[PDB]
């Protein structure tokens, strides 16, 4: 209804992980096991 | 409309504290946020201008 972020594109915030954790998508982690 | 967290670091007139209190509910209406109280085209372009 009103018009805010979350109300124009409405997802579950715990749909996502913290950045920079190693939970991270793109985790430096993340880069080294996509090499090994 | 009013906000606590500022720091004792910071003085102002009475006059000047309403007057931004009151701008602050003006905005939020006039960005249609509380219930009801809705602004004519015009009307709101005078505000914003």
């Amino acid at each position: 209804k009103l018009p805010e972020y979350n109300q124009l594109f409405p997802e579950p915030w715990d749909n996502f992980c913290r950045p920079g954790a190693i939970e991270a998508l793109d985790s430096p982690a993340s880069y080294l096991l996509d090499l090994y | 409309l009013l906000d606590t967290q500022v720091s004792a670091k910071v003085i102002t007139s009475r006059l000047s504290l309403v007057t931004q209190s009151v701008q602050q509910y003006i905005n939020r209406i006039a960005l249609n946020l509380e219930p009801g109280l809705s602004i004519n085209q015009q009307e709101a372009t005078d505000w914003e201008e």
